[PDB]
C-alpha cells in the first residue's frame, strides 16, 4: 500500500540549516542559494575575463 | 456605368486560370485562413475542387491547356469559398480584438 | 517559402563575397584597385570605420598582409557555402518545392528520381554548353584585359569597371553622389531582398495569373539590364543621368509598384 | 526492422530521402533546374579551386 | 444588487462556555438543517505509534455509545430521518448530523454522545480492523489521493504533516482498546472542538442544549490551553513511484504554502483562477480562457489538472496536480511551468478581472445548502477563529489586481525548489534539476 | 546577511545577474591585471627595463 | 433592506410557463427546462439527443462558439444542460449583476443554434468519451439495459447514444430534433434569485420558436423481458423491477413510501440502516460484503419499480433471492403500521433537504413548473405523503410479485440467477 | 507547437543532440575525451586559420 512508504533520512546529506525537522526551511533559503549562485556568478566573472 | 464589370470581366479573361479549367477560388493561395475554410467545404465540393487542380497540374506537367469549349466563362464562375473563408476571418478578426 | 529564402539571401551575399576576395588573388591591376575600393567601402560606416578597414588590409594600405589572409578567406569561403547550401535546402524539405501554378499539389507529386534526377542531368548538359564554348573559344569574353598588368599601387587605370555581375551594384553606388548616400544605396540595393516577402500583396501566389505584376517582373528585369550597362559606362552624361533614373526605378518597382499593382489586382478579381 | 537496406541505413537512407524518393511537384518547369546547377556548380568551384591553389 | 444580498446574509452568532466549547450558527427558515462538532485533531497531532487513531475512530463513532449500544443509535437516528455522516483530515476532524430543524436538541444530545461516550466494544474494533484494511487496498488504486499523499510524505517529509491520514498498516494492525481511548480523551476536548449548525434554528435554544451535555467544566489552567504545534519543515525534493503498466502517469508540483491566517491567501486563490483546471469532459474546449487549458487542448495534453491551495495552521502547499500519457507528460509539466512563471511575471488586469469574478461566486457556491455553510462554519472559527463573512471576503477580493497578484506569486514561486511526486508510466518526465530549472524567467 | 542581500538584490532577477558579472567582472580584471603585475614586476625586481629604463634615459 | 417574497408564475399565450422566486441569494440560476430527451428518438436518428446536449457550446445566430464560451467565463458563470429519457435542462449560474449577459447566451443557445456542419462533426467523436466516463461506474450499464429490457419503445431508447451511431448523426437530424420539441408549449423558464418582472421580459420578448407539442412521443408499452452481460468483472450488478407508478399518479406515493420501507439507500456513514427491511432482510442470508436498495422512477405515462443488488458473484444468487422473499413477506401484512410511520418522515425529510442545494430548488420548480404550470406548496406535498394507508403500502409491494419482471445484470453471472428462477 | 525547441528544423537539433540527448546516469570521466577531441579540433581550426593567414 502506499501507506507503507516514507522518505529515508537525508540528514548524512542535509545542509546543516535544514537539519532540525522543527525549523522553517524558508528563512536559511536566501542563503543557501544566494551562496551556490555567488560561487556560479563568480565563475562567470572568471570566465568573462 | 458598366464600368467595373467591363474591367473586371477583362481582368478574368486576362489573368486566365480558365484556360486551366480552374475557378477563381481554385488559384487562391493557401495560408491559415484559406485551409481552415477548405475543411469546412463540403464533401463533395471538395472532391471537385480536387480533381480541377490535379487536372490543371497534368496540364502545366504536359505545357497544354484546355480546348476553347471548356474554358471557365466569367459569368458561370462559381465562388465556392469566397463565402466560407469571409466566415473564418471574420470568426478570427474577433478572438483577435477580444484578447485586449 | 521565408527561411529557404532568407537562407537564399545569404547564401548570394556570400557567394559575392567570395568572388570578390578570388578575383583579388591573381594579383592583377584590378585586383588591386578592386581590393583597395571594395574594401574602402567599409570606410563609409563612421567611427568603427576607417578603423574596420585596417583589419582587412592587415595594414594602412594594401599590401602582402591583405593578400595572404583574402587566399586564406577566399580557401575558406566555398565551404561555408556549402554548408549554408544543406541548410537551404534542409528547410526546403519542410515544405516541398514549389511550383508554376501556385496552389496544392499534393493532389499529385512524383519521385524526384528518375523525374528530376534525369530533367536535371539534360539541364546540365544545356548550360553546360555555352559556359564550355566560352571558356574554350573565347575565354577572355567577359573578363578585363587591364587585369594583365601587374598590379601599380601608384597608377589607378583610366578605364575601370569591376567584372559584369558587379556592374549593377556598381551603377547604384555611382548613382547617388555622397560618400555614404552611394554605400547605403548600395547596401541597399541587395538588402532589400529581405523585403520581398513582406511585400507581397496579391491573393495569389506566382505571377503566371497576373499579367499586370508580369509585366511589371519584365519591366524589372530589364530595369536591370540597363543598370548593368551603365556601370559599363563612364561617369558622364547622359549616363548620370540615366544610371540615375534606372536606380530609382528599380528601388520603385519593388517598393512601391509591386505592392500596389499587386492589391489593385485583387480587386480586380473581386476579392 | 526495416525490409530494404535504402530506408534503415543511417547514410543511405539520407541519399534517398532527399534525392530519390523524394516528392516533387509533378509539374516544376526548367526555372527549378538552376537549384542543382547552383550545386554543381558550387562543388564544380571547389574542385578546380583547389587544384588551383595547389599552385 | 450584490453588493446588497451580500450584506443581508445573517449575522453569524457565537458564545462559549466556561469550559472551552464555542457555538456557532447561522439561522434562516429552512425547515430542516445540519448541525455538527468540529474538532480540531487529526493524524497532524498523531505520531508514529498511533498514526491511525483519528481514522479508526472515525470508524467506531458510528457503531453506539455506552448509554445506547450499535443499533439502538441507528435505529433512534434513522427513525427520525436524520444524516450521521463525518470525516478527518491531517488537522481537522469533525462529525455533523442533518436533520429537522424540529430536532435541533435532540440531535445535539446524539452528537454530544458520540463525541463524549464513544462505546469502542471489544468485538467491533477487532471488525473495524479488518474493514479500515480494507478500505487501504482500495485507497491504494485511487492515485489522484496516492499522489497527494506521496506529495506531502515528501514536501513536509520527516514531519508529522507527512503522514497519511488513514495511517499505517502496521499501526491498524496493532492498535487497542487502549490506544483508541487516549486519542479520543487526549484529543476530543471541548476548547478545540466547535459546534456548529445552519438552518431554521433560534442561537439560544441551541446553545441551551450545549449547556446541558456539553458540560463538564474544567479546574486547571492546564485544560484550558491549546497545544501549540512543532513546526512542519518544507524540503524541496521528489518521490517518483514508477509503473509502466499504469495507464496514466500522475504529476503533483508544489512549493510550500503561508498558512490560514495570511491574508496572501485570498491572492493566491484569484491566481488559482486564473490557471484554474481543466478535464476531457470541458464543453470549453480550444475557446477556455485558462492559457494551460487551451494548450492541454490544443495539444492533447493532459486528461486532467488542477490547481490547488492547501492551508493548514502554520504552513501549506501550492501547486497543481496532471494525468497525462506517458507520451504528453513532458509536454504538459513544460507548459504548466510556465504559465506559473507567467503569473509572476506578466499577469494582465484582464487576466484577473475574470479570475476575481470566478473565485468570487465560486465561494459563494460553498455556501449552497446547510451542510455546507455549517462546514464554513465550523472550519471558520476553528482556523481563522471567527466567521468571515462574503461581504469581507468579497472586499479582499475587490481588492486585488495584477500588480499585486505578480508580486505574491513571484514572493511564493520565483525561484523556490519544489516538491514533486510523480506515479505512474512517469519515463518521459524526468528531472528535478531541469524542474527546478524551470522555475525562473518566462 | 550578506549572502541574504546578494540573493535578493544580485543572484535573484536573471536581468541584474547578469548586470553584475558586468560590472563584477570589470572590478576583476583592473584588480587582478594589477595584481599579477606586481607579484611579477616584484620576483623579477632590477632586472626589467622598467627598473633599468633611468640608467639611459636622459632627464 | 431584503425580507420575505412569494413565488409568482405567469403563463403566456404560446404557453411558456415562467417561474420566478427572489430568495435574494447573492446568485442567480436561470434556466430552460423542456420536454425533450431520448424518447422521442426514433431507430433510425437515435443518439440525436445525446449529441444535443454536448452540441450545448456549438454557435448560435447570435454568438459563436467562442464568445460563449469566453464570454461566460469572463463573469465566472457556468452553463450546463441536463436530462432524462424525457427532459432536458438548459441553465446557467452566476452572480446577480451579470445575469443579464448570461442570459443572451442562455437564449441564443436553446432557440438559435445553427449546428454547423463542421463544429459537429468535429464534436461528434466526444460522445466517444463523454460515454467512456460515465461507464465506469457500472451502476449505469445495467439501468440502460434495464429500461431496454422492460420497454418496447420511447423509454426503452438509450440515454448515451449508441456505438454503432457514433459519427453518423446529422446537422439535418439535429435541427429537426430541435424545430420538433423545443417548442414554446413544452418549454419552462425557471429562475432563482431573479424579479419576475424580468425573468418575464426576456422569455416573451426574446424567445421564438412557434408553439405546439411538435412531436407527440411513443405511448410507452410495457415489455418485460431480461438482459444478462457476461463480462467477467468481480461484482454482480442486478436490479428486478416491474412497471411502477406513473408522475402525479398517487399510486407513486405508495411506492415512494414503500420504497423507503424497503431501505433506499444510507444515512448513517459505514451504517447498517436497520430501518431497511431490504438491508437487513439479506444480511441474515449473505455472510460476504454487499449492497442492496429499493429501486423507483416515477415516468409521464409509465414507472419502474423493484430493487437493485451489487454482491460477490458467489452468493449472487442467494442475495437476489433473499431480495425477492424479503419483498413478499412484505407485501404479505409484514409491514407495521408503524414502519409506515417512519418512512413517511424519512420521506419527508429527504425531499426537504433536496430543497437545499440552489440546483435541487431549481429542480423542483421546474420540473412541477413544466408538467402542470402549477406549484404544490410544501404543506400540502406532506399531506399527499401522509394521506397514504398501511394498505396503498402492503398493495404496492403486491402489484410487484404478480405482474411481469424485468431483469437486468452484468459481470460474472456464473452462479446469478435467471428470471424465470424467482 | 508546443516549444520552440523541439518543432524548429534547426534549434531541434542542438537540443536533439546536445540536451535532450539520453545519456547512461553513470558514464565516467573516459567518456569526456569525445567532446574535448571536438573542442580540440574547433580550436586548432581556429588557430589554424589565424596562423594560416600570415
Ligand atoms: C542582376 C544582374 C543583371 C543580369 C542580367 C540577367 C540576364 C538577362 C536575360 C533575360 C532572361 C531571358 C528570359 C526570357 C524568357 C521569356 C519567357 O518565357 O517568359 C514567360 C514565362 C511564362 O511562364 P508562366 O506564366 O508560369 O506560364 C505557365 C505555363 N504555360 O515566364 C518565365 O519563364 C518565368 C520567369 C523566370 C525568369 C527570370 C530571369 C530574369 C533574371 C533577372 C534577375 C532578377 C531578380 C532580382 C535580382 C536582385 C540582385
Ligand atoms: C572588462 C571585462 C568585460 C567583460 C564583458 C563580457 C560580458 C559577458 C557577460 C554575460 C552575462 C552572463 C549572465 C548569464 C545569465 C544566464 C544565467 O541564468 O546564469 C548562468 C547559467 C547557469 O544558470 P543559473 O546558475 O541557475 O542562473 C540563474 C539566475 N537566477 O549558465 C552557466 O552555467 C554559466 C557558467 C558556464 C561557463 C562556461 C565557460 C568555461 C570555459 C572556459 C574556457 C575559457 C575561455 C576561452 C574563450 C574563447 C572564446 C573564443
Ligand atoms: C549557393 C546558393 C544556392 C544554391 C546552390 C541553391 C540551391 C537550391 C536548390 C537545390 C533548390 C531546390 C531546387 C530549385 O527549386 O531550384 C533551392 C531552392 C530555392 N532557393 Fe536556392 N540556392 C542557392 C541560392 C539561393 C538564393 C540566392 C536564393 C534567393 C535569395 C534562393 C532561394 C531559393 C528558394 C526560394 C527556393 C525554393 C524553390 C521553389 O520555389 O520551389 N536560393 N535552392
Ligand atoms: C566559392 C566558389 C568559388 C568562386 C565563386 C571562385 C571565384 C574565383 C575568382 C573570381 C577567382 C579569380 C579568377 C581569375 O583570376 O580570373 C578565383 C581565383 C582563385 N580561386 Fe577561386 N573561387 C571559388 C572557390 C575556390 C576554392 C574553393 C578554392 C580553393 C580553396 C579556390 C581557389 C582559388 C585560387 C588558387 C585562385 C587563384 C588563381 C587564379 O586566379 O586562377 N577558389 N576564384
Ligand atoms: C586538423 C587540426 C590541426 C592539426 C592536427 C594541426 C597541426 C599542425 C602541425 C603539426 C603544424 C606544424 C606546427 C609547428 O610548426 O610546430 C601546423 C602548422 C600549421 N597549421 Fe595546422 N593543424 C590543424 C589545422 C589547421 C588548420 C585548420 C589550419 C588552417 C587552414 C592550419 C594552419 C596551419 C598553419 C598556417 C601552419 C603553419 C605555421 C606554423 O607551423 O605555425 N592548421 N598545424
Ligand atoms: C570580381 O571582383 C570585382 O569585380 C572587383 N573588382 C573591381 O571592383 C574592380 C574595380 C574597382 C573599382 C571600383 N569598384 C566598385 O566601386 C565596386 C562597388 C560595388 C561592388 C559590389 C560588391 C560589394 C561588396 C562586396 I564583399 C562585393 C561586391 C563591386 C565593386
Ligand atoms: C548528400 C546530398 C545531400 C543533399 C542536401 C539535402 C539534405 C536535406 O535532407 C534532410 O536531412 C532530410
Ligand atoms: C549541434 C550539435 C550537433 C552534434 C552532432 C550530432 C548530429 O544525428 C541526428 O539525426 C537525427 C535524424 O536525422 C536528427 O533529427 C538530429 O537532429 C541529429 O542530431
Amino acid at each position: 500500500v502506499h501507506n507503507d512508504v516514507t522518505v529515508p533520512d537525508f540528514s548524512a546529506y542535509r545542509r546543516e540549516d535544514v537539519m532540525d525537522a522543527t525549523t522553517s526551511s524558508q528563512t536559511s533559503s536566501e542563503d543557501r542559494k544566494g551562496f551556490s549562485y555567488l560561487v556560479t556568478a563568480t565563475a562567470c566573472v572568471a570566465t568573462a575575463y | 456605368g458598366r464600368l467595373m464589370d467591363r474591367i473586371r470581366k477583362w481582368y478574368y479573361n486576362a489573368a486566365g486560370f480558365n484556360k486551366y479549367g480552374l475557378m477563381r477560388d481554385d488559384t487562391l493561395y493557401e495560408d491559415d485562413d484559406v485551409k481552415e475554410a477548405l475543411k469546412r467545404l463540403p464533401k463533395d465540393l471538395y472532391n471537385e475542387r480536387m480533381f480541377r487542380i490535379k487536372r490543371a497540374l497534368d496540364l502545366s506537367l504536359k505545357h497544354r491547356i484546355l480546348p476553347k469549349e471548356q474554358w471557365v466563362k466569367y459569368e458561370e464562375d462559381k465562388p465556392y469559398l469566397e463565402p466560407y473563408l469571409k466566415e473564418v476571418i471574420r470568426e478570427r478578426l474577433e478572438r483577435e480584438a477580444w484578447n485586449k | 517559402y521565408k527561411e529557404t529564402w532568407n537562407t537564399g539571401v545569404i547564401l548570394l551575399l556570400t557567394l559575392m563575397a567570395t568572388a570578390f576576395v578570388g578575383y583579388v588573388l591573381p594579383w592583377g591591376q584590378m585586383s588591386f584597385w578592386g581590393a583597395t575600393v571594395i574594401t574602402n567601402l567599409f570606410s563609409a560606416i563612421p567611427y568603427i570605420g576607417h578603423t574596420l578597414v585596417e583589419w582587412a588590409w592587415g595594414g594602412f594600405s594594401v599590401d602582402n598582409p591583405t593578400l595572404t589572409r583574402f587566399f586564406a578567406l577566399h580557401f575558406l569561403l566555398p565551404f561555408a557555402i556549402a554548408g549554408i547550401t544543406i541548410i537551404h535546402l534542409t528547410f526546403l524539405h519542410e515544405s516541398g518545392s514549389n511550383n508554376p501554378l501556385g496552389i496544392s499539389s499534393d493532389s499529385d507529386k512524383i519521385p524526384f528520381h528518375p523525374y528530376y534526377s534525369f530533367k536535371d542531368i539534360l539541364g546540365l548538359t544545356l548550360m553546360l554548353t555555352p559556359f564550355l564554348t566560352l571558356a574554350l573559344f573565347s575565354p577572355n569574353l567577359l573578363g578585363d584585359p587591364e587585369n594583365f598588368t601587374p598590379a601599380n599601387p601608384l597608377v589607378t587605370p583610366p578605364h575601370i569597371k569591376p567584372e559584369w555581375y558587379f556592374l549593377f551594384a556598381y551603377a547604384i553606388l555611382r548613382s547617388i553622389p555622397n560618400k555614404l548616400g552611394g554605400v547605403l544605396a548600395l547596401a541597399a540595393s541587395v538588402l532589400i531582398l529581405f523585403l520581398i516577402p513582406f511585400l507581397h500583396k496579391s491573393k495569389q501566389r506566382t505571377m503566371t495569373f497576373r499579367p499586370l505584376s508580369q509585366t511589371l517582373f519584365w519591366l524589372l528585369v530589364a530595369n536591370l539590364l540597363i543598370l548593368t550597362w551603365i556601370g559599363s559606362q563612364p561617369v558622364e552624361h547622359p549616363f548620370i543621368i540615366i544610371g540615375q533614373m534606372a536606380s530609382l526605378s528599380y528601388f520603385t518597382i519593388l517598393l512601391i509598384l509591386f505592392p500596389t499593382i499587386g492589391t489593385l489586382e485583387n480587386k480586380m478579381l473581386n476579392y | 526492422m526495416a525490409p530494404n537496406i535504402r530506408k534503415s541505413h543511417p547514410l543511405l537512407k539520407m541519399i534517398n530521402n532527399s534525392l530519390i524518393d523524394l516528392p516533387a511537384p509533378s509539374n516544376i518547369s526548367a526555372w527549378w533546374n538552376f537549384g542543382s546547377l547552383l550545386a554543381v556548380c558550387l562543388m564544380t568551384q571547389i574542385l578546380t579551386g583547389l587544384l588551383l591553389a595547389m599552385h | 444588487t450584490y453588493a446588497q444580498t451580500l450584506q443581508n446574509i445573517p449575522e453569524t452568532n457565537v458564545t462559549t462556555l466556561d469550559n472551552g466549547l464555542r457555538v456557532a450558527s447561522e439561522e434562516s427558515s429552512q425547515p430542516t438543517c445540519t448541525v455538527g462538532v468540529w474538532i480540531g485533531a487529526g493524524s497532524r497531532y498523531e505520531n508514529e505509534k498511533n498514526n491511525g487513531a483519528g481514522y479508526f475512530v472515525e470508524h467506531l463513532a458510528f457503531k453506539g455509545t455506552k448509554k445506547r449500544p450499535c443499533a439502538a443509535f441507528e435505529k433512534e437516528v434513522e427513525s427520525m430521518g436524520a444524516h450521521f455522516n463525518g470525516y478527518t483530515s491531517r488537522e481537522q476532524t469533525a462529525f455533523y448530523i442533518k436533520a429537522l430543524s424540529k430536532d435541533m436538541p435532540k440531535v445535539v444530545e446524539l452528537l454530544a454522545d458520540v463525541v463524549q461516550n464513544c462505546a469502542l466494544e471489544e468485538s467491533q474494533i477487532e471488525k473495524e480492523r479488518g474493514v479500515i484494511l480494507q478500505e487501504l487496498k482500495e485507497m491504494d488504486n485511487d492515485m489522484t489521493n496516492v499522489t497527494f499523499d506521496y506529495l506531502h510524505a515528501t514536501a513536509f517529509q520527516g514531519t508529522a504533516l507527512a503522514r497519511t491520514v488513514e495511517g499505517t498498516t502496521e499501526n491498524i494492525k496493532h492498535l487497542t482498546r487502549a490506544d483508541l481511548a487516549s486519542y479520543i480523551d487526549t484529543h476530543f476536548k471541548a476548547p478545540r472542538m466547535v459546534l456548529a449548525a445552519a438552518g431554521g434554528i433560534s442561537h439560544k435554544e441551541l446553545v441551551d442544549a450545549a449547556r446541558q451535555h456539553f458540560s463538564g467544566v474544567s479546574f486547571t489552567y492546564k485544560e484550558d490551553a491549546v497545544p501549540i504545534l512543532p513546526r512542519c519543515r518544507f524540503t524541496g525534493s521528489e518521490i517518483r513511484a514508477r509503473d509502466d503498466a499504469l495507464p496514466v502517469a500522475h504529476v503533483a508540483l508544489a512549493v510550500e504554502g503561508p498558512g490560514w491566517a495570511d491574508p496572501d491567501n485570498v491572492v493566491l486563490h484569484v491566481a488559482n483562477a486564473i490557471i484554474g483546471r481543466y478535464d476531457r469532459t470541458f464543453g470549453g474546449g480550444k475557446h477556455l480562457s485558462s492559457r494551460l487549458a487551451a494548450l492541454a487542448v490544443e495539444h492533447k495534453l493532459c486528461h486532467s489538472f488542477q490547481t490547488f491551495n492547501t492551508s493548514y495552521s502554520d504552513t501549506g502547499l501550492f501547486g497543481f496536480h496532471f494525468v497525462a500519457d506517458p507520451l504528453s507528460i513532458d509536454d504538459m509539466m513544460f507548459c504548466a511551468q510556465g504559465e506559473w512563471m507567467r503569473l509572476c511575471t506578466s499577469t494582465t488586469e484582464s487576466e484577473v478581472k475574470r479570475a476575481k469574478n470566478h473565485l468570487r461566486s465560486a465561494m459563494v457556491a460553498q455556501l449552497d445548502g446547510t451542510t455546507p455553510v455549517c462546514e464554513t462554519i465550523g472550519s471558520h472559527l476553528l482556523n481563522y477563529g471567527r466567521r468571515i463573512s462574503l461581504e469581507e471576503w468579497d472586499s479582499r477580493i475587490s481588492a486585488v489586481d495584477a500588480r499585486m497578484v505578480r508580486d505574491v506569486c513571484s514572493k511564493y514561486i520565483y525561484d523556490k525548489c519544489p516538491a514533486l511526486a510523480a506515479v505512474g508510466p512517469i519515463e518521459q518526465l524526468l528531472d528535478y534539476n531541469r524542474i527546478r530549472s524551470g522555475m525562473y524567467w518566462i | 546577511a550578506l549572502l541574504r542581500q546578494a540573493y535578493s538584490a544580485l543572484f535573484r532577477r536573471t536581468s541584474t545577474f547578469a548586470l553584475t558579472v558586468v560590472l563584477g567582472a570589470v572590478l576583476f580584471e583592473r584588480a587582478f591585471d594589477q595584481g599579477a603585475d606586481a607579484i611579477f614586476e616584484h620576483l623579477n625586481e632590477g632586472k626589467l627595463w622598467k627598473h633599468i629604463k633611468h640608467k639611459y634615459e636622459a632627464s | 433592506c431584503p425580507g420575505a417574497e412569494d413565488l409568482e408564475i405567469t403563463k403566456l399565450p404560446n404557453g411558456l410557463i415562467i417561474a420566478s422566486l427572489e430568495n435574494f441569494s447573492p446568485a442567480s440560476r436561470i434556466g430552460v427546462f423542456i420536454k425533450a430527451g431520448s424518447r422521442y428518438e426514433t431507430t433510425a436518428n437515435l443518439g440525436t439527443a445525446h449529441l444535443l446536449r454536448l452540441a450545448s457550446p456549438l454557435t448560435t445566430k447570435g454568438a459563436s462558439s467562442f464568445r460563449i464560451t469566453r464570454g461566460i467565463e469572463a463573469v465566472g458563470g457556468s452553463l450546463s444542460v441536463y436530462s432524462t429519457r424525457e427532459k432536458m435542462t438548459y441553465c446557467v449560474e452566476c452572480l446577480r449583476d451579470h445575469v443579464d449577459t448570461v442570459m443572451e447566451y442562455l437564449l441564443n443557445v436553446t432557440t438559435a443554434p445553427e449546428f454547423r456542419p463542421w463544429e459537429v462533426t468535429d464534436l461528434q467523436p466526444q460522445l466517444k468519451v463523454d460515454k467512456a466516463v460515465a461507464f465506469q461506474s457500472p451502476q449505469v450499464g445495467v439501468l440502460e439495459n434495464l429500461h431496454a429490457a422492460a420497454y418496447k419503445t420511447a423509454l426503452a431508447n438509450p440515454l448515451y447514444c449508441p456505438d454503432y451511431r457514433i459519427g453518423k448523426i446529422t446537422s439535418e437530424q439535429l435541427h429537426h430534433f430541435v424545430q420538433n420539441n423545443f417548442t414554446s408549449a413544452r418549454m419552462a423558464l425557471v429562475g432563482i434569485g431573479v424579479k419576475h418582472s424580468d425573468l418575464k421580459q426576456v422569455a416573451e420578448q426574446f424567445l421564438n420558436i412557434r408553439s405546439g407539442a411538435g412531436t407527440s412521443s411513443a405511448k410507452a408499452t410495457y415489455w418485460g423481458g431480461e438482459i444478462r452481460e457476461q463480462n467477467g468483472h468481480s461484482l454482480v450488478h442486478a436490479a428486478v423491477v416491474t412497471e411502477g407508478a406513473a408522475v402525479g399518479s398517487a399510486e407513486a406515493n405508495a411506492f415512494s413510501v414503500l420504497q423507503h420501507v424497503l431501505g433506499a439507500g444510507p444515512l448513517i456513514k459505514r451504517g447498517s440502516s436497520v430501518t431497511s427491511k431490504l438491508y437487513q432482510g439479506v444480511a441474515k442470508a449473505t455472510t460476504q460484503p454487499f449492497d442492496a436498495s429499493a429501486f423507483n422512477v416515477n415516468y409521464s405515462d409509465s414507472g419502474l419499480f423493484g430493487f437493485y443488488t451489487i454482491s460477490q458473484a458467489a452468493h449472487a444468487g442467494e442475495v437476489i433471492r433473499a431480495a425477492m422473499n424479503q419483498l413478499k413477506a412484505a407485501a404479505q401484512g409484514g409491514v407495521t403500521e408503524e414502519d409506515v410511520t417512519k418512512a413517511k418522515n424519512q420521506l419527508k425529510a429527504t425531499y426537504l433537504m433536496s430543497v437545499e442545494t440552489a440546483q435541487g430548488l431549481l429542480n423542483e420548480i421546474g420540473s412541477e413548473a413544466l408538467l402542470s404550470g402549477t406549484h404544490t406548496a410544501p404543506s400540502v406535498v406532506a399531506q399527499k405523503i401522509d394521506s397514504v394507508t398501511s394498505a396503498d403500502v402492503v398493495n404496492a409491494a403486491k402489484k410487484f410479485v404478480s405482474g411481469k419482471k424485468s431483469m437486468a445484470a452484468s459481470g460474472d453471472l456464473g452462479s446469478t440467477p435467471f428470471l424465470d428462477e424467482l
